[PDB]
């Protein structure tokens, strides 16, 4: 899954 | 004709570098130097070939080109030692040698007293940093040490530039603080020294650099508080300081500066409430506070920055709902507030609507376990870049992305989403990444994704969105993290993996010539893998495992001169595991739980 | 993988790429793991680089031996020319070295029969020249061996893991010789 941090 | 010292400089200089440029393969055999590719005299005064492929290393005999003032041979592949005496040029103005294979270290004597520039970036000088340049070199504008393997301290004697206006010492291996001297430099506008492994806590006297524009002090180990100089910076325009230690708050004076155009100060340690006098901040365009430890609900004054266009605010310790307020963030393009417990998709939905220029939305690891809004009103004209993964959200396919016609990139993986896929994901003429694995889909497989428009002409041309934050993916959530810059750095990509579904593999997604990752695995899917796929040439990844595929492999499928990862393994089929190809590079564990025949693995009878 | 990166970024550059498969190949970035056709492992180390039938032309690098963990490297079906870089023969943790169909030049480097993982050797369908390196009998794990359409010369070896193969693996040279082939040696 993609994020962001 | 050129004058026989230089006309001889430049020969031997050539004999040690290949290939020859245009140019220079009269060498040998000519005095007309002055028109040679680089040369230009008025004596030969400048030399420049950088990115001419020039293989070698530097002749001694550049050091007797003694009315020189540019030389240039950046970007080539020019090995071994800077030669004594380029550093006794007397007329030598700008020197630049990066983008090389340079090595060896720098000498403790150098007398270049018209020099301007000094370019070393990218190559692997060694040893302590060429700070006693000053000395001889009072004219010196700008110091370019980046990317090189200089380590020690960051040593005293910069100060010593009067002039200096870059200095760039980014990407080595420094230790210590910031050398008390360098806070002399009244003119200095550009100070890189990041991605080193610089300590303690980040003076008050940079208050003494007035000129600063662009301050990039990100990944060392800096601690502390962020020293409330921003007042006595009127000209600052980029800061930068992502990976370090800092800690408490957004001092008053970075939070009223009026000239700051980006902040970056993510995956720190900053703390409590929040807050920006976005009255004051009116250049404002670009914030990263992501990773850090700043809590409350999101500050509601955000869009009162009137040219706020890349927010990122992902795994503080925010909570609730996203502020009613954000229905005014007229310039908001990119927001992404991954993994921030934020509450009521409903409302952050019906709210970010209103920000018609926003382009790229991840809201990852929020909402958890809420209902995606299945309202028709919702209406994201600009919408390129969708991420709402991981939040366990229950519903089905939402029918007011349909809409976002330019939509690029959706991710909405691991939620519990139910339903058919709707044969409108298939009507994306920009839609080259597809996330829909690890939820509840039933049904066939849309056709309509066979025709999706991005996927089978390689000429179809969209602009890329560009937010100033990172990507990252994670398959699962042992698997260490990939990092992707650019939107357009992930690959074309269908993911409908682990759903519950059902009908046979489309053969028209044959067509599909420009797809990468194929991923059905842990469906229901039944039929023969048909012939056809053989037409996806640019297939890297193909996971078909986990099904109820009857029929043998394809044995077109060899054709497949890309494809890496492969699996039909836990299906029904049957037949001899096609060989050679890409084939024997494939494991055991691909084609297991079959009735497949090998010839080396799977034996039969 | 830095390094890793970087060695692969030479070997974009020396080679030649009209449809631009390597274009993905960005060397600003920490480790080449995103890399279209590069597959890492858990620990972000290269081990396999997939560029089969992808019209490549140049010529390959010393560089290529940075990469420790390579287990796969197919670069069957192009254009490229050039030696074998012996270097290659670190490369120890190989299991396929897939450079048929292309035009290398020179001899096959005896250096080689260091990849003692090595299942997989097929360099048939290019110009090597030179003798076959005994070495290569040393290698246990050897399954598939394709040295035909060669211009290659010498008694071939028929002892350790060479009594598996057959003629159809060594025809087509210029002047092979023993039982596997069709003259005998003089
Ligand atoms: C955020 O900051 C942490 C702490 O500096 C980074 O973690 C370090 O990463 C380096 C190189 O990857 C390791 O050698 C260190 O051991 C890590 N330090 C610690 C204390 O874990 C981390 O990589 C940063 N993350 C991002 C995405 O910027
Ligand atoms: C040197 O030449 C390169 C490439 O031709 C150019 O981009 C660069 O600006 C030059 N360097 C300087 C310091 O002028
Ligand atoms: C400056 O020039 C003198 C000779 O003119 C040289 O000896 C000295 O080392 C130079 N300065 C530095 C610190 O390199
Ligand atoms: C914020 O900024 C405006 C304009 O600079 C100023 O007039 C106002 O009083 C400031 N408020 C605070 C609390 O910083
Ligand atoms: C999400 O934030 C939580 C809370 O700090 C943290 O444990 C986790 O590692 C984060 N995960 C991601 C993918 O950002
Ligand atoms: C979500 O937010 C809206 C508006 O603030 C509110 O009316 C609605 O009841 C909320 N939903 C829930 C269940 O909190
Ligand atoms: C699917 O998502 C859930 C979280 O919502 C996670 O616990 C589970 O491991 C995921 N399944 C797979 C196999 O990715
Ligand atoms: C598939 O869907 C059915 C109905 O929702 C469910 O009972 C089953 O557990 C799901 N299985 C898989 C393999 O995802
Ligand atoms: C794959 O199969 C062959 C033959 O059955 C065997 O020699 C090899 O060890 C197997 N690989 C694994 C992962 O055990
Ligand atoms: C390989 O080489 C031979 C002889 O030069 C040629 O006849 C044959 O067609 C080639 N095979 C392939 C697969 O191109």
């Amino acid at each position: 899954y993609i994020y962001t941090q | 004709r050129c004058h026989p010292h230089d006309l001889e400089a430049l020969r031997d200089f050539i004999a040690h570098l290949e290939p020859k440029p245009d140019g220079w393969i009269n060498s040998s055999s000519s005095t007309d130097c002055c028109n040679w590719t680089g040369i230009t005299c008025n004596r030969v005064i400048r030399l420049e070939l950088g990115n001419k492929k020039l293989s070698g290393k530097l002749s001694e005999s550049l050091g007797k080109l003694d009315e020189i003032r540019v030389l240039n041979l950046s970007r080539n592949f020019i090995k071994d030692s800077i030669p004594l005496s380029i550093f006794n040029l007397k007329n030598l103005q700008t020197l630049d040698l990066s983008s090389n294979d340079l090595s060896g270290g720098i000498p403790t004597s150098i007398n270049l007293p018209a020099l301007q520039s000094f370019d070393l970036s990218s190559n692997k000088f060694n040893g302590s940093l060429p700070s006693h340049i000053c000395h001889n070199s009072t004219q010196i504008r700008v110091v370019k040490l980046a990317v090189n393997y200089f380590a020690g301290n960051f040593t005293s004697g910069f100060g010593k530039c009067v002039l200096l206006e870059h200095l760039c010492l980014g990407m080595n291996d420094l230790t210590g603080n910031i050398p008390e001297d360098l806070f002399h430099l009244k003119r200095l506008n550009l100070l890189g020294i990041q991605e080193n492994r610089l300590s303690g806590s980040l003076s008050r006297e940079i208050r003494n650099l007035s000129s600063l524009v662009r301050l990039d002090v990100s990944w060392n180990l800096f601690s502390g508080e962020i020293p409330d100089v921003f007042d006595e910076l009127p000209q600052l325009k980029f800061f930068l300081g992502q990976t370090n230690g800092f800690i408490g708050g957004i001092p008053k004076s970075l939070a009223n500066s009026p000239s700051l155009n980006l902040l970056n100060l993510r995956n720190n340690s900053l703390s409590g409430r929040l807050m920006l006098n976005c009255t004051a901040m009116i250049a404002l365009n670009s914030l990263d506070l992501g990773t850090n430890r700043f809590n409350g609900r999101l500050p509601e004054n955000l869009p009162d920055c009137k040219r706020l266009k890349n927010v990122n605010l992902a795994r503080n310790t925010f909570h609730g709902q996203v502020p009613e307020s954000f229905k005014n963030f007229e310039s908001l393009s990119y927001f992404s507030l991954s993994n921030s417990s934020l509450a009521n998709i409903s409302s952050a939905l019906g709210i970010l609507q209103h920000c018609k220029n926003l382009t790229t939305l991840v809201l990852t690891l929020n909402f958890h376990g809420e209902a995606l809004p299945d309202d028709s009103s919702l209406h994201f004209e600009k919408l390129k870049v969708l991420v709402v993964a991981n939040c366990r959200l229950t519903g089905s396919m939402p029918r007011w992305l349909s809409s976002s016609n330019e939509l690029q990139l959706l991710d909405l993986s691991w939620n519990r989403l139910t339903g058919a896929i709707p044969s409108w994901i298939g009507d994306f003429k920009a839609l080259f990444y597809l996330d829909l694995s690890n939820n509840s889909f039933t049904g066939e497989i849309p056709k309509s994704l066979t025709k999706l428009e991005s996927l089978t002409s390689r000429n179809i041309s969209v602009n890329e969105p560009s937010p100033d934050f990172p990507f990252f993916m994670k398959r699962n959530e042992s698997a260490r993290a990939l990092q992707y810059n650019q939107i357009f750095g992930f690959p074309p990509t269908i993911e409908l993996g682990h759903n519950n579904l059902s009908g046979p593999i489309w053969e028209e997604f044959g067509n599909l010539k420009k797809l990468h990752v194929f991923d059905l695995k842990w469906n229901a899917l039944s039929g023969s893998i048909p012939s056809s796929l053989s037409g996806m040439t640019s297939l890297e990844a193909l996971d078909l495992s986990n099904n109820r595929l009857s029929g043998s492999i394809p044995v077109s499928l060899q054709q497949l001169s890309f494809l890496s990862k492969f699996s039909v393994a836990y299906n029904n089929l049957s037949g001899v595991i096609p060989s050679g190809g890409q084939f024997q590079t494939f494991p055991n564990s691909s084609f297991e739980s079959n009735h497949l025949c090998g010839e080396h693995r799977f034996p039969c009878s | 993988a830095n390094l890793e990166g970087d060695a692969l970024h030479t070997l974009r550059v020396t080679l030649v790429d009209p449809n631009n498969v390597l274009q993905s190949w960005d060397p600003t970035l920490v480790n080449p793991c995103t890399w279209f056709h590069v597959t890492c492992n858990n620990e972000n180390s290269v081990i396999r680089v997939d560029l089969g039938n992808a019209e490549l032309s140049g010529h390959l690098v010393p560089e290529l031996g940075v990469l420790k963990n390579l287990q796969y490297l197919e670069l069957y079906s192009n254009n490229i020319t050039g030696p074998i870089p012996s270097n290659l023969g670190d490369l120890t943790n190989l299991v396929s070295l897939d450079l048929y169909l292309n035009s290398f030049s020179g001899p096959i480097p005896e250096s080689l029969g260091k990849l003692s993982k090595l299942r997989f050797l097929r360099l048939n369908n290019n110009s090597l020249t030179g003798s076959i390196p005994m070495s290569l009998t040393q290698i246990t794990t050897l399954q598939v061996l394709d040295l035909s359409n060669n211009r290659l010369s010498g008694s071939v070896p028929d002892n350790g893991s060479f009594s598996l193969f057959t003629p159809i693996s060594f025809a087509n040279n210029l002047d092979l010789c023993g039982p596997v082939t069709s003259h005998p040696c003089p």
